[PDB]
RNA sequence: GAGGUAGUAGGUUGUAUAGUAGUACAUACUAUACAACCUACUACCUCUCU
């Protein structure tokens, strides 16, 4: 059937001959898809006559055709609408195949988009666009405070530091001076996997006395802050400031 | 807006005041400084300009810098005044003599120089403005100016001495002396205070809150306070003077009085924000020393939070803000219980303050359900620039813009800011307004006091223990921090602030007492109210006591219901502008008022009123006068509101009603169908045949026509096309050709031509000079042969179709005629005997022994037809004989392979035997079989030829018989018509279906000839049918500049407020005693919270019984009537003006002519060429149709529709004028209208296909097929009936019409028609032929002068409709000349007009029109805002007019254009050029800017930066900021198009002629290349990609962002002031930046 | 001659995003992307003609 069925008609009725009569009887001149309505006769003196319809001239022709025949025996844009709604550039589709006879080449395009890629096969390019758009039509329709947080994990961070000296810290009163804070703060930053350093300032102040900076690696990194008329009393009240600043952490 | 009026701007304000006397204006911000300095330098410029003064702007920012100051930007761009600002060291360059420079900015030293000089004269100087003078060095500075030239000249001589001072709250230094420094200013220059602005008049006229400055307690510090305080003051001294080796104290600093303000829980939310901005800020540390200083801040802060959260959190919302926080907090929490809708305002110092007043806030509207209704939104201040890390200021700026929009609207209610809420940001009048703050000065205190305009208003301030530091010392912890570590003055202060509140009261004293106009206190209008409402009210409508009434109060309520709802755009706050006046009456003080509705209103008189012993009174009284002259003039309806949009009523008959036939009335009412003037609904049509072509058969005996049908070749087929290498045959030299038998003369029409396989050949008719007199037996010989032609040749007759001799429709004979041998033409009787000699004769197959008999015959086979009747018996195919072939045979040489020669050939596939071996061949061809000739074969629409054949395929297709038809003669029967007679039997029914739709257009010719004149009835002939064939950085100066006056205005006014210049006690002590004892000093523990002839006398004290009668109340009337008495028994009425002279005079004292008109007396019409092009749908596909005629149709029905509704209806603003004409020009008008005068069956929209698109002549379809779905049954009973009969004897099957005889059209086609015959019309008979014709469709757009008829009226005065039931006639009469709009509301309106037009004659110079109605021209040029325009109207009605007239005048020029422009081309080269950025754009290159008046702020600030942007490009066509339009000027442009038009006694050459010198250098430029539209161009380069967003509302109050994307390329922003200049801007950097 | 493709070029109708002049949301002339369907020409093919 690669053969067209007006020439179908031709080729049943070339046997004796007959011109055939075709005229398009009715047309609906519709708001959207106006319709073809073509008639079929056969000779006008003695003795055949059928009715065919479609959207274009030549599938009207078909029609009529076939059903002489058997009596002897809009869309497209909408998915690009969608695309834009999904945000996405137009569609480019290529031609990728056809067939050597140049009377029956099957026309592929191939529409390759950003996403997907499908085929589209036709005897025409425009049923081929058609059929590879429509592909992806429903391929596309099948698949359309805290640094509080920062400071409770330090906490817990020197609560699993879980040493009897913070605790000893927490208990009992500290107005006791008489305890050496250097080695204190020693065995703390030991017990937490941390490290003291000081920083004791050779600049000084307006009233000569001697000053000093102390850093522990917190999360963030802190310092402490002391000083005294001698660098040792300013290393001893920065160590004693830290000491209640690491008992007072883990007063809770 | 109630009792009080509204208010003018407050900058007009200064302006009135300013021109009144001499003023000092103590207005802050330096750009509406500027813009009151450039408006009263313009108009005591044209009060200047009579015998020639200049006036000064003597300032101290120049004479050091060579660049120009910002008043020469203002002032040489935007007016037309010449300024000299003097140079550092000026040298005066040769003479030029300060005569001539209107302003003359110098510095003061400078001004004495030019005094001393006596150049600049002091009494020749009408202006002196003085730059700012709240310094002490500009006042010493100025200080000589006015101790040198006061004494000397006169104070009639001194100008006004304008001064643009600081903002005298926050100015000057100390409080007591205040009010000395500003006698002594006063004194000084010779001036008086005039302080009347924003700062004022938010106060005055407004709603006034009541303040309450509340005290809450001493904050006693608690243990918790106590021990953060330590452990704080521990960390201050070592911060204090901190060390380095080879910001964190603001930060340790200022949360001390977190503490000492608010509390430890607010300290522990208020640390957090330090806590983050350090946290965030240390790890950037290029040191090492600054990095241990901000860890030791973020760790104390840390132990801070940690001590805070275990104090409240382990131990244990609004307990907690109760018991740990101070009582600050607890009275703003009660203050905000007090409020149980809600527009809350609090403020802050500082931008950490606010943050945490915002925790606190929301933890407690959630917490606590009681206060539910609190959303809690902060916004801070900005610091930083573009310059610098654009991250932070982005994310800054999109929170910000949020959250002002949150607020904006009324999605959350309180918004505790800081200082950018003061000046700039556009806000909700508030409800209640917070001061958690003690003000800083007036500034912030009336700039946030002034916010609350409601009046259930309330304004706390909290006043707390005062600024002081809290520390003790540098010592380490106490005993007492230690303990809880291990176990865990209002009176000064309140005195000094109410010293410093009551010193605020005494500042807005001052303030109202410099005011000029002065306002009756709320007692007043209580006992206005309470006294004397009892007056007759207005009643349009008296019977139903439901209705309408104006009392006193609705009265007020009413003049600014009515003037607030005009035609008004952003820049103009249109008012009523009101005037008190006191006199003596009786012993009692009497008032008046006046009023002034605005210029832009219809009521353009002033409401004088009447004398009432109060102000108020007077008020009410006089908005009472105004709304009975209103309600009377008519811009009142029955409900006394004004007029709407839709309510205007037209007066004129035609219009109105416009009720509908039923089959539209129907679906316009039910809509369920589409609506009619739409393509998306069709209507069916009969095909209405020629009147000349239907029942006009010739009978026997009567003479009949004959009418043979002409053709000559004109342009013969080029050979490119000439495939086959055919002869080409002219039908000229035939001798059988064709004529028409018809009884009705045909009248004349176009010689229309066709393309056939010969090429172009002309068709035309033409008669015999002798008459055809029909013989008997003819008619049947010539039933014979057209059923012949049309049957058996043409095959043009279908089933549903047959022969009726005797018909109705399509009923005209068509004969063979023959070239008569010795010359002429006659038919051809012999031919006729030979064709009726033989009938449907199929062509015989013959046997061998003739042809082997006769031989060949050379003459028989020139010009035969040559069936082969071996095959196709019943319909043989018809071929033509192009060549003979003497050197081809029987026997030559076969084409193919499969068979021998032509002898074998035909002796194995049928078995006939060629006898005649000797015979030539035929070189045929087929005969055509597409009948439809009148498009060419060889060309395009816009005349691209098309691609002709190969030359490799013409001589294989010529040459090689492979193709080609060769066909022996003896075997082929010569058809009885030649090839000649073939070729035009063919062309016939092209022939006949353009001689129909020619006579169908001269039909509606002589319709409309007949019916209304125009045209001649019956008839030379047509013109012939056819188809036609560095500076960027530039930029940035110009961006920045006018900032200028912003930027430094902002640090200006919000820090300094310095520099003093060289019985105060007892009002404080009794403005404290009143505050201490009204209630408004809060304390800190309580909470906070007659007969009728009487009162006449009373009321009418200035003979009353008399008036008042036996009924209850008095007339408006009657009241005017006393007063008319009184003034006639007593002389004058002498009266003071109570606080205008702003505005006086009413209150006081041939190259394509554009409107070529033919003759239309005598005329015979449009063409039916250009009328059936009109009626050519372009469905036809033929190379006429109506598209390109549309187009001028529309323009001029717009055009006259506008003009009319101008002329007629003269008081009524143009936005109803607009409504009148969408019901008038609108597509469902025009179809019915056109569906009304039955033009749908007269049209066009088919492709034509003569086997299916055609009724051939004498041939009748049933019309009864298409509707039910032997041949003398078909033929008596398609004579008789249809139904009854017929019923006894690949979607909708029963489908609608056949083709036949009906076409579907769509409805707005029908209006396509009707505009496009207006168009044929306008281009034949001129536009008044239009204008009739558009009178004949129904759209009546002239007036009717029905004068009775001149006696068989024969002149025949065309546009008069054919005479009624008596004889009078309904002439048609020319436009109105229109009302000039020089209202002579004043005495000298003449004189007055050219005084306030005084300077347009560098515009009329630069036009070239010299108005003679120059009111038109100042209509032109007032905006809606010009208030002392006291003559005329607004150009709102002009640009209503001027629009419609350029559309039309493009338009028809692109139509004159020998390019074509399609319609896309005409409508596009239209659209990207009739538009408001190129009409500003024309208007700012010619001046337009310079000769705008206008007194509206933000207008001038746009037209401000247009026309630099502008003036920098030469006038040339983050966020992305591009320059805002000024759309009014684009209005201006579009009216003084108007203006000429009417001031032009209503032409179109005068306006073309204006505006082509500025429009053609865009004529040439875009007609030659594509313009397009930045919206529109970025849609089309990037189709569907471009997607655009919702627009957001920025932080400013009065911006959007649009927010233009393109996808996976870039998104795009930009500003502007509505959403259309956002959106153009934000696409038109996406358009730059994407190249 | 019928038919099947491919190219270009005139269109009509529909849908979607919109542009310009309006008016203060109808009104007019429209564009582009995309589609059907129509018509003029060209190049090559299967059949027929020859
Ligand atoms: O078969 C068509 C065509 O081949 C033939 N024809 C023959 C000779 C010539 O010079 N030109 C030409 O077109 O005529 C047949 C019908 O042609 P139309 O397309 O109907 O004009
Ligand atoms: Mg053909
Ligand atoms: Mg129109
Ligand atoms: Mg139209
Ligand atoms: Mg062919
Ligand atoms: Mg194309
Ligand atoms: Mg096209
Ligand atoms: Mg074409
Ligand atoms: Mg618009
Ligand atoms: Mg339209
Ligand atoms: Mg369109
Ligand atoms: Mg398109």
């Amino acid at each position: 059937a690669m053969k067209t069925p007006v020439s179908i008609l031709q080729e049943l009725l070339s046997r004796r001959g007959i011109t055939p009569g075709y005229e398009l009887v009715q047309i609906e001149g519709a708001i959207h898809e106006p319709t073809f309505r073509f008639r079929v006769s056969f000779k006008d003196k003695d003795t055949f006559t059928a009715m065919g319809a479609g959207r274009s001239k030549k599938e009207a022709k078909h029609a009529a055709a076939r059903a002489l025949i058997d009596k002897l025996i809009n869309p497209i844009g909408w998915l690009q609408e969608m695309c834009m709604q999904r945000r996405w550039p137009p569609p480019s589709y290529e031609t990728e195949t056809e067939v050597g006879l140049p009377h029956e080449r099957l026309f592929t395009i191939a529409c390759s988009i950003l996403n997907y890629r499908e085929m589209g096969k036709g005897k025409s390019k425009k049923i081929a666009k058609r059929l590879a758009a429509h592909r992806m039509w429903m391929r596309l329709q099948e698949t359309p405070t805290q640094h509080s947080n920062k400071v409770s994990q330090f906490h817990k961070t020197l609560k699993n530091a879980t040493g009897k000296k913070l605790l000893k810290l927490q208990k009992t009163c500290l107005k006791n001076n008489k305890i050496d804070y250097i080695k204190l703060l020693g065995e703390i930053a030991t017990e937490n996997q941390f490290e003291v350093t000081y920083v004791d300032i050779e600049e000084k102040t307006f009233s000569g006395q001697f000053q000093c900076l102390v850093q522990l690696s917190t999360l963030p990194v802190g310092v402490c802050h002391g000083s005294g008329p001698t660098a040792a009393d300013a290393q001893r009240h920065a160590a004693q400031n830290a000491l209640e600043y690491l008992k007072i952490m883990t007063k809770k | 807006h109630t009792t009080v009026f509204t208010p003018r701007d407050f900058q007009v304000e200064l302006l009135a005041t300013a021109y009144e006397r001499n003023t000092i204006i103590c207005l802050g911000h330096r750009s509406s400084k500027e813009f009151i300095a450039l408006k009263l330098l313009q108009e005591l410029s044209r009060r200047a300009r009579r015998h020639g003064r200049v006036s000064v702007y003597l300032s101290c920012e120049v004479g050091t810098s060579t660049e120009p100051c910002s008043i020469y930007t203002m002032l040489t761009h935007l007016t037309d005044l010449r300024v000299w600002q003097e140079q550092p060291d000026m040298q005066i360059p040769f003479d030029h003599c300060w005569t001539d420079y209107h302003v003359s900015i110098l510095r003061p030293e400078g001004f004495l120089y030019l005094l001393e000089t006596r150049e600049l004269l002091l009494s020749r100087v009408e202006l002196i403005v003085l730059e700012d003078c709240h310094d002490s060095a500009v006042y010493q500075r100025i200080r000589p100016l006015f101790e040198n030239h006061i004494m000397p000249a006169p104070p009639a001589d001194r100008p006004r001495i304008l001064g643009l001072a600081g903002p005298l709250h926050s100015a000057g230094c100390e409080l007591q002396q205040l009010s000395a420094m500003l006698a002594t200013l006063e004194q000084s220059v010779l001036c008086q205070i005039e302080s009347a602005s924003d700062i004022v008049t938010v106060l005055r006229y407004c709603s006034r809150p009541h303040e309450y400055i509340v005290q809450c307690a001493p904050f006693e510090m608690d243990e918790l306070s106590l021990v953060l305080a330590d452990v704080l003051n521990t960390h201050k001294s070592f911060l204090l003077d901190h060390r380095y080796d080879p910001d964190p104290l603001n930060v340790i600093n200022s949360l001390l009085v977190v503490l000492h303000e608010m509390g430890p829980w607010c300290t522990q939310r208020a640390a957090h924000h330090f806590y983050q901005c350090n946290e965030k800020l240390k790890v950037k540390t290029p040191h090492e020393r600054h990095y241990l200083l901000y860890c030791l801040v973020s760790t104390a802060l840390i132990q801070l939070y940690s001590l805070c959260e275990h104090a409240f959190h382990r131990h244990l919302s609004r307990q907690t803000i109760e018991r740990y926080s101070s009582p600050k907090v607890r009275r703003l929490l009660q203050t905000l219980r007090c409020f149980k809708t809600l527009c809350a305002l609090i403020y802050c110092n500082q931008n950490h303050t606010a943050r945490v007043l915002f925790e606190l806030l929301a933890e407690i509207s959630r917490r606590d359900p009681d206060l539910k209704f609190l959303r809690c939104q902060y916004t801070t201040d900005r610091v930083a620039d573009p310059t610098t890390e654009p991250k932070e200021a982005e994310l800054e700026h999109r929170r910000q813009e949020e959250v002002l929009k949150r607020f904006r609207m009324h999605d959350c209610n309180v918004l505790i800011g800081t200082s950018v809420l003061e000046e700039g940001i556009d806000v909700p009048k508030c409800n209640l307004v917070v001061r958690w703050d003690p003000p800083t000065t007036y500034r912030s205190y009336v700039q946030c006091k002034g916010r609350a305009r409601a009046a259930p208003a309330y304004h706390v301030i909290l006043v707390a223990p005062s600024y002081k530091s809290p520390t003790v010392g540098s010592v380490q912890l106490t005993d007492r921090s230690h303990r809880y570590i291990c176990a865990t003055s209002l009176a000064s202060t309140t005195k000094d602030l109410v010293h410093q509140m009551a010193q605020y009261r005494e500042i807005e004293q001052m303030l109202l007492s410099k005011c000029a106009n002065t306002e009756p206190p709320e007692q007043e209008q209580c006992e206005a109210e309470r006294f004397s409402a009892c007056l007759a009210a207005y009643r349009p409508k008296p019977h139903l006591l439901t209705g309408a009434s104006v009392d006193l109060g609705s009265a007020i309520a009413l003049v600014n219901k009515y003037c607030a709802r005009l035609p008004s755009d952003t820049f103009t706050k249109l008012t009523a502008l009101w005037r008190c006046t006191r006199n003596e009456r009786a012993g009692v003080t009497l008032f008046q008022y006046t009023l002034r509705l605005p210029i832009n209103s219809p009521l353009k008189h002033d409401i004088v009123g009447l004398p009432m012993p109060t102000q108020t009174l007077a008020r009410r009284l006089a908005a009472l006068q105004a709304c009975v002259e209103l309600h009377r003039i008519g811009e009142l309806d029955d409900q006394l509101q004004p007029i709407g949009k839709e309510g205007f009523r037209a007066l004129e008959p035609d219009w109105e009603c416009f009720e509908l036939e039923p089959e539209d009335e129907q679906i316009v009412q039910l809509s369920d169908e589409p609506r009619p003037g739409t393509t998306k609904r069709r209507q069916y049509y009969y095909k209405r045949i020629a009147s000349e072509f239907c029942d006009c058969r010739p009978v026997a005996g009567a003479p009949c026509y004959l009418y043979f049908i002409q053709l000559t070749l004109q342009c013969p087929i080029p050979e490119e096309q000439n495939t086959r290498g055919r002869k080409i045959y002219p039908p000229e030299d035939a001798q059988q050709g064709f004529g028409i038998l018809t009884t009705k003369r045909i009248p004349k029409l176009s010689a229309f031509s066709i393309f056939t396989r010969s090429g172009e050949v002309k068709v035309s008719l033409e008669l015999a000079k002798e008459r055809v007199i029909l013989t008997s037996e003819q008619i049947v010989c010539i039933n014979g042969f057209l059923n012949y032609t049309f049957t058996n040749v043409l095959r043009l007759q279908k089933f549903l179709m047959l022969f009726d001799p005797d018909s109705t429709e399509n009923c005209v004979f068509i004969v063979p005629t023959v070239k008569a041998p010795a010359g002429g033409k006659h038919i051809d009787w012999q031919f006729l005997e030979l064709i009726q000699a033989n009938g449907n004769t199929m062509p015989r197959a013959v046997p061998d022994e003739e042809r082997q008999a006769q031989p060949f015959d050379p003459q028989r086979f020139q010009d035969a037809v040559v069936m082969p009747w071996y095959r196709n018996q019943d319909q043989p195919q018809y071929f033509y004989v192009a060549e003979i072939c003497p050197h081809l045979s029987p026997l030559s040489c076969f084409p193919g392979d499969n068979y021998r020669t032509f002898k074998h050939y035909y002796l194995v596939k049928y078995g006939l035997t060629i006898q005649n071996t000797s015979q030539p061949l035929l070189d045929v061809d087929h005969t055509s079989a597409r009948l439809n000739f009148l498009t060419p074969r060889y060309v395009n629409r816009k005349g691209v030829a098309l691609p002709t054949s190969s030359e490799e395929t013409k001589r294989a297709k010529r040459e090689n018989l492979e193709q080609k038809q060769i066909l022996v003669p003896e075997l082929c029967t010569v058809h009885p018509f030649p090839a000649s007679l073939w070729r035009t039997a063919v062309c016939l029914p092209c022939i006949l279906y353009r001689i129909n739709g020619l006579l169908l257009a001269d039909d509606i010719r002589k319709q409309v000839s007949a019916d209304l004149g125009l045209g001649r009835q019956q008839i030379f002939e047509w013109p012939m049918l056819d188809f036609g064939w560095r500076q960027k950085q530039l930029s940035i100066i110009q961006a920045t500049n006018a900032n200028e006056r912003q930027y430094q205005q902002t640090k200006n006014l919000l820090i300094g407020f310095n520099f003093k210049h060289e019985r105060y006690e007892e009002s404080i002590a009794k403005l404290k005693t009143e505050i201490e004892s009204g209630g408004m000093l809060v304390p800190h523990d309580q909470q906070l919270v007659v007969s009728m002839m009487e009162l006449l006398k009373q009321l009418l004290p200035y003979v009353l019984a008399k008036k008042l009668g036996d009924r209850r109340e008095l007339l408006l009337s009657d009241l005017v009537e006393l007063n008319a008495d009184w003034v006639a028994r007593h002389e004058q009425e002498t009266y003071n003006v109570m606080g205008d002279s702003f505005d006086n005079y009413n209150d006081h004292h041939a190259g394509f002519s554009f409107d070529r008109q033919p003759d239309l007396v005598g005329h015979p019409g449009p063409s039916p060429s250009i009328i059936l092009q009109a009626l050519t749908m372009s469905n036809a596909n033929d190379g006429i149709n109506l598209e390109r005629l549309e187009t001028i149709g529309d323009s001029f029905l717009k055009y006259a529709i506008t003009t009319y509704l101008y002329i007629t209806y003269e008081n009524v603003h143009e936005g109803k004028l607009s409504h009148l004409r969408s019901k008038q020009v609108a597509n469902l008008n025009l179809y019915r209208l056109g569906r009304r005068k039955r033009l749908g069956e007269y049209m066009i929209a088919t492709k034509f296909e003569p086997h299916d698109n055609w009724l051939p002549p004498c041939y009748y379809v049933p019309k009864e097929l298409e509707k039910a779905l032997k041949l003398a049954d078909l033929l008596d009973i398609k004579n008789l009936s249809s139904v009854q009969i017929c019923e006894m004897v690949d979607f909708s099957c029963f489908i609608p019409y056949n083709l036949v005889s009906q076409h579907s059209i769509p409805d707005k086609s029908i209006a396509d028609c009707v505009e496009a015959l207006i168009g044929a019309y306008l281009i034949e008979c001129g536009p008044r032929g239009a204008l009739l014709f558009m009178a004949w469709l129904g759209v009546r757009v002239l007036p009717i002068t029905r004068q009775l008829d001149g006696g068989n009226q024969e002149q025949r005065i065309p546009g008069s409709t054919k005479p009624n039931a008596e004889n009078v006639v309904t002439v048609y009469g020319a436009w109105p000349t229109p009302r000039s709009p020089l209202l002579h509301f004043a005495p000298n309106a003449t004189e007055e007009l050219d005084q306030l037009l005084s300077g347009f004659e560098e515009f009329e110079e630069s036009l070239g029109y010299k108005f003679r109605d120059r009111s038109y021209l100042l209509q032109a040029m007032t905006h809606a805002s010009y208030t002392p325009n006291r003559l005329t109207d607004c150009y709102q009605r002009l640009e209503f007019l001027g629009d419609a007239v350029l559309d039309y005048l493009i338009t028809r020029h692109l139509y004159e254009d020998p390019r074509q422009h399609s319609p896309g081309a005409l409508t596009d080269l239209r659209s990207a050029l009739v538009n408001n950025t190129i009409f500003a754009s024309l208007a700012v290159r010619h001046g337009f800017h310079k000769f705008f008046r206008h007194l509206s702020p933000g207008l001038n600030d746009v037209i401000d930066r247009f026309v630099r942007i502008q003036q920098e490009n030469g006038h040339c066509i983050d966020d992305a900021e591009d320059v805002e339009v000024p759309k009014a000027l684009g209005d201006v442009f579009e009216s003084i198009a108007g203006a000429i038009f009417l001031d032009s006694n209503m032409s179109l050459d005068v306006v073309w002629h204006v505006y082509s010198n500025m429009m053609s250098p865009e004529i040439e430029q875009f007609s030659n290349s594509v313009p397009k539209s930045p919206i529109r161009e970025l849609l089309e380069l990037e189709p569907e990609t471009a997607k655009f967003g919702k627009p957001e509302k920025l932080a400013d109050g009065r911006r959007v962002r649009v927010t233009v994307d393109v996808f996976c390329k870039g998104t795009f922003r930009g500003i502007g002031r509505n959403y259309r200049i956002a959106k153009c801007t934000a696409a038109k950097c996406a358009l730059r930046q994407l190249k």
